[PDB]
RNA sequence: ACAGGUUUGG
RNA sequence: UAACUAAGCUGUAAAAAGCCCUAGUUAAAAUAAAAUAACCCACGAAAGUGACUCUAAUAAUCCUGACACACGAUAGCUAGGACCCAAACUGGGAUUAGAUACCCCACUAUGCCUAGCCCUAAACCCAAAUAGUUACAUAACAAAACUAUUCGCCAGAGUACUACUCGCAACUGCCUAAAACUCAAAGGACUUGGCGGUGCUUCACAUCCACCUAGAGGAGCCUGUUCUAUAAUCGAUAAA
RNA sequence: CUGAUG
């Protein structure tokens, strides 16, 4: 049982299949987890969006969509709208450190989606644009 | 390893600018800080999952599947016994970790000597 | 509080002493229990060495008793057992020879089986985390489960009956329903199990 | 401590600046 | 300790070595001063706080007829003696 | 952006285990220092505070390392006292 | 009543642990430790000579001795 | 200057 | 800036305001800045400097030494250019009795480059430079106590980083810098209480929760209070 | 979350 946590780079001759497809054909699920909202959007391998569901579109409100239950419901709805189009496996791309980070991830499994690759793509500026000032002066 | 300390503080013999600005004098105290309510994790989660699987599959009845009901109780009893026996075994022994109540008495036997 | 720390619990079982030679491991502790000059508390007025009484029946009568009127709860339990026995005898005499080999008539057995059927498995504990209370599913002890199973039945027979229906008459039907697992106590137990299964995702919040 | 005299000089300089702005 | 440089002979790879010549000279002087006190009926108290030979020191003091002290040394023992020991006591004439 | 996709900060699950893979990915970022870096870059800090934070962290690390070293050096003397009652 | 005379007319204390604060308690501790060392050496000699003629007198359950 | 009084809970 | 998807996005402890030419993904110049390495301590006289490469280059066969000469962070000024992002000011939305503040949104000067000024900092390592010592020696704390040659300062505190002068591309400025008057104090460290709307730990066997029993808040009555009403008691009137 | 004075 030789299992490597490294992703199956297309440059190699590895044979890893999910539902008959290769790792390059598996759809993507972008989960932008901000500090006040968690958006989930499902796109195909050709960068074509399939399903879109956010904590705001789930019927929540200002402080209600910041909790983890809102991200879990958003993930359930996204998984439902994705399975409505016939998808099996997905690659989760997490963006931003928010409270609904793991909730939106487990929401897809609770709504019926198989998570195979969790990629953390968080924007880390190499001292680029100057961010806002500090609070509690 | 331990980071270097030469040429860090502000002294008369140091010709460069001091690098480290200590809030308090870097003297090793004779008593460690008390651990902020060392906690533990739950138990028998995997045994409860396979137990509730019977309820979700057979429509919430215990007469259908039984071993998933007995192993759960066995895990609960073993956890209840380990919560009471280890709470004394680990406080009597010192193989692994130890509370600060003993670290303080261990350090006071061989304290630091700031003077002389 | 009048019993100091040196007072231990009594031992009412006569058979525990009627065979002291048949074993050595039990003799080893019984030969020192008195040689240590250990003081023993007084035998309770509700518990005796009678072979027809049961600690489960005693606990249920104590939980049913309101205030301090003990004879009222005793008579209620007697009437309940009598009604159960007579209804089972009626069902036995109104059945055929095939159902006679399956229908039981033991009131103690029916009561204990009903309690075992109504005994829950896992409960819910409110844990405060992040300023909110979450109902974490937690395994309960045997005494906790039995106490909940008895209290649910007692509360249902107290509040969910009619003024014309008596407590023994209502409990005689509740026990027969709990024996066949078709009663509101089993319904409440299944509701508890469903609410625990719906919250099992919060099991990582428990610390014991 | 020394913040007494520091704040004293601060208040004096602030009053001087306000006087300059007024006149 | 800084006051051991004149009483040390050298250092063999970190471990210091004591000069046994001066050791024996000081030991001769110490034993002479100890014998004279015991001859002149002097109270000799072996004070030594070390939990390895506390039994040996007490046995030596018992066999010598002199007094020993290897337990927790109290604060006002020798100073506040008229309150710790008794009304009027006789302090040890020699401490070892 | 210009680098290849699904290579940097990627963890492959095994047998559909999601929680363990997420904990592994999180430990990766904590050991690499990205979690604290993002939590610090959320709001801009001035160099007057940056130097102070660096000095504080250096002193804290030095003190913790010295305490751990002395604890590991004195752990031998934790055994039962063989000279009790002397 | 109070404590008896500790030192004679010459001033020399009678007991050998008078300068310890508890000339009775510390003497008892010393005698107990001496008997313990003697018993330890006796048991070691017995183990070396392959002789086990003693028993464990610690279980005082039927006696009730505290 | 052979000095003393005077700040402060001290 | 273009293409697909959705009616929502940002926003706080909670909201509102703002934007719905909005939001996510795929691509995308110009400008600003330069993650980890850094637990490193080097360079430079100091301020200062750590995204990469190239050219030039970092004085004194080496004492101290100005009011002379030359530099001198951010902030400010002038002219030209740039403007992603942050933001003085300003306009709104919260909270407060009030908030022209801390909280949220938009936006400007400004932060960015060249040329020319202004020459200020807790410019603090509050410890001057040059060659050394561990001798005597703890006011307190702090970075232990000191030698020989020097440079520049120090005469109670407030008045006072003030006015009057001189000089300065500076003109609400900078350097130098008093006096009248008021008081017998003004100051640094320390010891102990008190306090803290800054912290950490501890347990309560009717106690906080996990939990058990019986009660008040629903009806009437009694009784005691706070109120209206009279010429018509009073005290108590948070745990207590 | 906020709460002024003696
Ligand atoms: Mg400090
Ligand atoms: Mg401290
Ligand atoms: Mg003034
Ligand atoms: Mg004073
Ligand atoms: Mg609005
Ligand atoms: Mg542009
Ligand atoms: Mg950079
Ligand atoms: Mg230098
Ligand atoms: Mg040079
Ligand atoms: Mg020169
Ligand atoms: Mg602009
Ligand atoms: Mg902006
Ligand atoms: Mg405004
Ligand atoms: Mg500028
Ligand atoms: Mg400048
Ligand atoms: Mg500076
Ligand atoms: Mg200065
Ligand atoms: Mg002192
Ligand atoms: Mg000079
Ligand atoms: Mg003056
Ligand atoms: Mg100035
Ligand atoms: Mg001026
Ligand atoms: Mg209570
Ligand atoms: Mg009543
Ligand atoms: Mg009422
Ligand atoms: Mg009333
Ligand atoms: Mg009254
Ligand atoms: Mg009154
Ligand atoms: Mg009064």
């Amino acid at each position: 049982s030789s299992f490597s946590i490294y992703p199956p780079i297309p440059g190699q001759e590895n044979s890893l299949r999910w539902a008959g497809k290769k790792f390059e054909e598996i759809p993507i699920a972008h989960i932008k987890a901000s500090y006040n909202n968690t958006q989930i959007q499902v796109v195909s391998a050709a960068h074509q969006p399939l399903a879109h569901a956010s904590c705001g579109t789930e019927g929540f409100r200002n402080a209600k969509k910041g909790t983890g239950i809102a991200a879990q419901t958003a993930g359930i709805a996204a998984a439902a709208k994705a399975t409505g189009k016939g998808v099996t496996h997905v690659r989760v791309v997490v963006k931003g450190l928010g409270p609904g980070r793991l909730s939106a991830i487990k929401g897809l499994t609770m709504g019926g989606l198989e998570v195979i690759s969790i990629t953390d793509n968080t924007p880390i500026p190499h001292n680029g644009c100057r961010p806002r000032k500090a609070r509690r002066l | 390893a331990t980071p270097s300390l030469r040429g860090r503080l502000a002294r008369l013999g140091n010709p460069r600018r001091p690098i480290l600005k200590p809030n308090k004098p870097l003297i090793l105290a004779n008593h460690v800080g008390e651990r902020r309510r060392e906690k533990g994790e739950a138990t028998c989660i995997t045994e409860m999952s396979v137990m509730m699987a019977c309820w979700k599959q057979n429509e919430f009845r215990d007469e259908a599947c039984r071993k998933e009901i007995q192993d759960f109780f066995d895990c609960a009893s073993r956890a209840e016994a380990a919560r009471k026996m280890r709470s004394i075994q680990e406080n009597l022994g010192e193989l692994g970790s130890l509370p600060p109540k003993k670290l303080n008495k261990l350090l006071h036997r061989f304290p630091n000597k700031p003077h002389v | 509080s009048r019993y100091g720390p040196e007072y231990k619990d009594p031992q009412i079982d006569k058979e525990y002493y009627r065979k002291p030679l048949a074993e050595q491991t039990e003799e080893e502790k019984y030969e020192r229990d008195f040689k240590k000059t250990q003081l023993i508390k007084a035998a309770p007025a509700t518990k005796t060495s009678s072979v027809f009484e049961d600690p489960v029946i005693s606990k249920f009568t104590n939980m049913m008793m309101k205030g301090g009127n003990k004879v009222l709860a005793r008579s209620l339990m007697t009437q309940t057992l009598e009604a159960v026995k007579r209804k089972q005898f009626a069902k036995y005499h109104a059945a055929s020879a095939e159902e006679q080999a399956t229908i039981e008539r033991n009131p103690y057995t029916i009561f204990h089986q009903a309690l075992k059927n109504c005994e829950p498995v896992i409960g819910l504990v409110p844990i405060l985390k992040g300023g909110h209370f979450y109902q974490v599913p937690v395994p309960l002890a045997d005494r906790r489960r039995r106490f909940l199973a008895m209290k649910w039945m007692i509360a249902e027979c107290r509040e969910k009956k009619h003024r014309r229906v008596l407590m023994p008459e209502k409990l005689s039907q509740e026990l027969l329903e709990a024996f066949h697992n078709q009663g509101p106590v089993i319904k409440r137990k299944h509701d508890m199990h469903k609410m625990a299964e719906a919250n099992r995702a919060l099991a990582h919040y428990r610390w014991w | 401590k020394n913040i007494l005299k520091i704040r004293r000089r601060k208040m004096n300089h602030h009053k001087y600046r306000k006087l300059v702005k007024r006149t | 300790h800084r006051f051991m440089e004149p009483y040390l002979f050298g250092s063999r790879l970190g471990q210091d070595i004591i000069d046994l010549e001066q050791t024996a000279a000081h030991l001769q002087l110490a034993l002479n001063f100890t014998a004279h006190v015991a001859y002149r009926e002097g109270i000799i108290l072996f004070v030594s706080r070390h939990r390895q030979f506390a039994h040996l020191i007490e046995t030596t003091a018992r066999d010598c007829g002199e007094y020993a002290h290897t337990r927790y040394f109290k604060g006002g023992l020798l100073t506040n003696a008229p309150l710790l020991l008794g009304p009027g006591v006789r302090l040890p004439d020699l401490i070892i | 952006a210009n680098h290849l996709k699904f290579i940097a900060r990627t963890v492959m699950v095994q047998e559909g285990n999601v929680e363990g893979a997420y904990r592994t990915l999180n430990r990766i970022l904590t050991m690499d220092g990205l979690i604290e870096d993002i939590k610090r870059r959320r709001y801009y800090e001035k160099p007057c505070r940056r130097r102070q934070r660096e000095s504080y962290e250096t002193c804290r690390r030095i003190y913790n390392m010295e305490m751990a070293r002395k604890i590991n050096f004195l752990m031998r003397k934790n055994r039962a006292d063989p000279w009790q009652g002397c | 009543k109070q404590r008896a005379i500790q030192w004679g007319e010459d001033g020399r204390p009678f007991h050998f642990l008078f300068y310890t604060g508890k000339q009775s308690y510390y003497s008892l501790m010393h005698d107990t430790y001496g008997k313990l060392l003697d018993v330890e050496k006796h048991h070691n000699q017995l183990r070396a000579k392959d002789l086990l003629a003693e028993k464990t007198k610690i279980l005082k359950d039927p006696i009730g001795s505290r």
